[PDB]
RNA sequence: GGAGGUCAACAUCAAGAACUGUGGGCCUUUGCCUAUAGAACUUAUAACGAACAUGGUUCUUGCCUUUUACCAGAAC
């Protein structure tokens, strides 16, 4: 589960938006007017502080993997998609003097 | 006093009341759906797509057998 | 040949889909002809 | 050609001789034969040896094939052939 | 052709690829059904319970002169298959493959016969054996 | 008896239920004079095998 | 349309099986009209 | 209102890169209205036709897998189901077939529709289609029981094009009354109306991320929040009249097929047009046949396809060179609207 | 309390040759492994029926002016 999806909110907030975030969730989901809360304070810890805030998001995207494992499939799908005569005649040749009786040569 | 110049909206078919008759193609069928996871010389002589129905090569085979 | 068997069938169609009220009697004189020619012409070979 | 009353395998024979290796036929194994037309010819295959070395000869038509390498056969002339 | 002439690869498609019986969409087998080639039981929890403790027997295993093997051979329909059968049904306590029916059986059980082509054809075909532990 | 349209001379008529016999295949393999003609193998067989 | 229409049921007549009486007139005006445009093309296609 | 003009003048928008014919398929008799994808595999297409056939190709080698005849005449529209294995396609006789990909054989047909019926969609989540034609009403079928559930009167003429999304309004609607109506089924009225369109609408498609719809109309392609039902953007358009069809890529780039056969292609975001091709009629074809008539993008959305009035499917592809070298187009100069 | 009833309601009856509950271990409820108890009815020349009807859609035919009514095979 994600802390936006723990929040139940969408996913480059600013630390006051960070704060502002909060804020409104407290007014929707006031713990002391109605444990999710538990992440919402730590995801805010880090938040609140823009720096936290921009690396915890630095570390959807993988789904994005998904699409260039898609592409992958793609390329090895669409590119690939996209002598014998004189040596029998000399087998033949050779069969006829052997018929004939005619010496054979030193091959 | 001819044609359409029109068509009949279905809105109207929505305001009537309904009859009821049981017709006998909506009786009930697949009724589960599914979810997925020196002779030779003596003579005189001797010795591709176009886009179109009536010009193609098929139809002139046609023409050319089914006449006679 | 198969050819002219198709045509005596075709013919015999011919009566069918014709004659929808023009008479037995009308219908048997050209059943008759087609089967007189048929066979006259190939005579020996419808046997086979 | 029809005419002519002897048959290649004969002639092989005749060239083994001379070499003094040795035909043998190898009943069970077989190996696809890829001849002009987009298909393989199945054939039965002998191994011919000088003093103890095995090799496998298939002929089909008036050829004698013999495997690369890696695996699969190859046609071969038959003076071209020395074990 | 030289309309585009470069890359584009210009093909006229007639005929089919792909016979139309095919399915064009998988459908997911879920579990392998063994049902269709023969009739055989793929679980741990369903194999019998052989009321003599199969673990028991596997200590006869050690000792050589203990173990043998007993081949049954008879002209056609001699009662081999179904003799098999009596010692089975003897040794194992609840067998699934019994019917009410041949339970009581007026249709004998005949469980070496395993094979789908067997059960049709009324004959015994492949020969199939079976381990147990038995008391003299 | 049905599938393979044959009759057992008591039993009934069906219809081909595969309709189309009439592709053929030519090749060296059923050629006649490769071929050995002993016992008809007549219709009764083809039921029973 | 209306050739591929023609072709249709023209194959599906010569292997005879249930065209209705009228089927049969009508196809024939269509091939009759087809022919004779095949005509007239070979005709201007020799003067140019 | 200059300062809107200046707030032009600073975003200099999103560049991409053009497209490029990689493949031309024949093989359809008449024309091909429709295409649609498989929604999971991208292994091939469902193309409907003109001459009343379905034809299902390969997407990699362009090859014919099999052919899926059951409709008497042209065959408006097909649309694949992404939960089920069903295809249902609907026609100019009337009526809406389901298809099981398994078998590939008609399960269903479903009863109702007063005459052609040019638009079926799939809603997501609830089993259900959504059709509509000359009829001027979606009629929203319960898809096991074939019952008509419920029925969308509202437009004052043909429906051309419908939608469906997993939230409010979960039927967008469009017609030759130039409007589109977002629905809101359970009251079974309209939400909401949008008037901005001076002739008919003849084509939509939901961006697959930003949860809006663009529009389009004789000479001037628009889009639309939902929701609110806003106006979002505009594209710059001069007359690319008639615009049959509208088609979004994952990567904001939005196609338009024109009826001079112009393809038209934007970006989403800007409404910048990047690059506009033409394309080539064919051997023996009229001059008025060059026009294209559906199109799609794959679920990757580095290929396009498009079923074009000359009885051929053509498959562009987006060139890999690129970059800012030699791509830059028409090149962003906001003239006065 | 026992026997019944041309009484009713509610369950269940076509499948990895296949059921359910419970004890323990691993992953993290699901799921896998291990231990234990009980399994009515229906199934092997396969099935609730030792019997045997009809209808719909889609193909192939057959009658053959066209529709109902149909001919006889298949798949769902
Ligand atoms: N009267 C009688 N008939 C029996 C007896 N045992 C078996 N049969 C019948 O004889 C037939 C043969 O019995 P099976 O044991 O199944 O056949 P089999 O021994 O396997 O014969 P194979 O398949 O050749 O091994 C069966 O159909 C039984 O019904 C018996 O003890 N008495
Ligand atoms: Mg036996
Ligand atoms: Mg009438």
């Amino acid at each position: 589960l994600n802390l936006y999806d723990v929040l139940e909110l969408p996913t480059y907030d600013d630390l006051p938006q960070i704060k502002r975030k909060y804020r409104t969730l407290a007014l929707k989901y006031h713990p002391d007017k109605h444990h999710k809360f538990h992440l919402l304070s730590t995801a805010t810890n880090i938040l609140t502080n823009a720096d936290v805030r921009p690396h915890y998001d630095r570390w959807r995207k993988t789904n994005d993997i998904e699409r260039n494992k898609l592409i992958q499939k793609l390329e090895e799908s669409e590119s690939s998609t996209i002598d014998l005569l004189q040596i029998q005649r000399h087998g033949e040749l050779l069969r006829k003097l052997k018929h004939f009786n005619l010496p054979y040569g030193d091959w | 006093h001819r044609p359409q110049l029109e068509a009949r909206s279905g809105a109207k078919a929505a305001a009537y009341t309904p009859t009821g008759i049981e017709h006998a193609r909506l009786l009930p069928g697949h009724t589960t759906l599914k979810y997925r996871k020196s002779w030779r010389k003596g003579t005189a002589f001797g010795r591709g797509y176009i886009n179109d129905m009536t010009k193609s090569e098929y139809h002139q085979e046609f023409l050319h057998k089914h006449v006679r | 040949s198969e050819e002219e068997i198709k045509k005596f069938d075709s013919r015999i169609r011919g009566i069918l889909m014709a004659s929808g009220s023009t008479t037995f009697t009308k219908v048997a004189a050209k059943w008759n002809t087609s089967l007189i020619s048929l066979f006259t012409y190939f005579r020996e070979a419808i046997v086979a | 050609l029809g005419k002519v009353s002897s048959s290649f395998k004969d002639v092989v024979e005749d060239y083994c001789l001379e070499k003094g290796y040795l035909i043998s036929k190898i009943p069970n194994r077989y190996t696809q034969l890829p001849y002009g037309r987009d298909q393989d010819c199945i054939v039965p295959l002998f191994e011919i040896r000088n003093g103890k070395k095995k090799m496998e000869v298939a002929l089909k038509h008036d050829i004698l094939w013999v495997e690369d390498s890696s695996g699969t056969f190859k046609p071969i002339y038959l003076w071209a052939l020395d074990l | 052709e030289h309309p585009y002439g470069k890359e584009v690869e210009v093909l006229m498609e007639t005929k089919n690829t792909q016979s139309p019986q095919t399915p064009l969409v998988e459908p997911v087998t879920e579990r392998t059904k063994l049902q269709e080639h023969t009739i055989f039981t793929q679980l741990k929890k369903n194999i019998p319970k052989t009321r003599y403790n199969r673990d028991y027997m596997l200590s006869m295993a050690n000792i050589p002169e203990r173990i043998i093997n007993v081949g049954v051979i008879g002209p056609l329909h001699s009662g081999k298959t179904s003799l098999m059968d009596l010692l089975v049904i003897d040794s194992h306590k609840r067998i699934p493959d019994m019917s009410k029916n041949v339970e009581l059986g007026w249709k004998p059980l005949r469980y070496l016969d395993n094979l789908k082509q067997e059960i049709d054809r009324g004959l015994s075909i492949k020969l199939n054996g079976s381990t147990l532990l038995c008391t003299d | 008896g049905k599938a393979l349209n044959n009759a057992i001379p008591g039993g009934p008529k069906f219809e081909p239920l595969y309709p189309r016999e009439e592709e053929e295949d030519y090749n060296e393999f059923n050629s006649i004079d490769r071929v050995i003609f002993r016992v008809p193998i007549r219709s009764e067989y083809k039921v029973a095998f | 349309a209306w050739v591929s229409a023609a072709h249709y049921n023209r194959e599906r007549i010569k292997r005879g099986a249930h065209v209705e009486k009228t089927m049969v007139k009508k196809n024939l005006g269509r091939l009759t009209r087809l022919w004779i445009k095949n005509e007239q093309e070979r005709q201007r296609q020799i003067q140019k | 209102i200059v300062n809107r003009y200046e707030k032009l003048l600073s975003q200099r928008p999103e560049w991409h890169a053009p497209w490029k014919l990689s493949r031309v398929i024949n093989g359809h008799l008449g024309w091909v209205r429709c295409v649609a994808i498989d929604p999971v595999d991208n292994e091939w297409f469902i193309t409907g036709s003109n001459d009343t056939t379905m034809k299902v190709w390969d997407l990699a080698t362009g090859k014919l897998k099999t052919t899926l005849a059951g409709h008497v005449m042209t065959v408006r529209d097909v649309a694949v189901s992404d939960r089920h294995p069903y295809l249902f396609s609907v026609s100019e006789d009337k009526t809406v077939k389901c298809w099981d990909l398994e078998k590939n054989q008609i399960i269903r047909d479903y009863y109702g529709h007063l005459s052609g019926v040019r638009t079926v969609s799939i809603h997501p989540t609830l089993d259900l289609i959504a059709t509509a034609g000359r009829d001027s009403v979606i009629k929203l079928w319960d898809m096991r029981t074939r019952i008509p559930v419920i029925t969308l009167v509202g437009h004052k003429g043909p429906i051309n094009q419908v939608q469906c999304t997993p939230v409010d309004p979960q039927v967008v609607s469009s017609s030759t009354d130039a409007t589109v109506r977002l629905w809101d089924v359970v009251a079974g009225k309209t939400m909401k109306v949008l008037t901005h369109h001076k002739r008919s609408v003849r084509a939509t498609a939901l961006h697959p991320k930003e949860f809006s719809v663009a529009s389009a109309c004789t000479d001037d392609i628009r889009s639309w929040g939902l929701a609110e039902g806003s106006l979002l953007t505009n594209f710059e358009s001069e007359k690319t009249g008639i615009i049959n069809t509208l088609s979004i890529n994952q990567d904001d780039v939005l196609f338009a097929g024109g009826d001079n056969g112009v393809l038209s292609f934007y970006d989403y975001k800007s409404g910048h047009k990047y690059q506009s091709l033409a394309t080539r009629e064919m051997v023996g074809s009229l001059e008025g046949e060059r026009s294209v008539l559906c199109s799609t993008f794959d679920k990757t959305g580095l290929r396009l396809i498009t079923g074009e009035a000359d009885k051929s499917i053509k498959i562009w592809k987006q060139d890999e060179t690129a970059t800012k070298e030699s791509e830059p187009g028409l090149a962003w100069n906001p003239n006065l609207s």
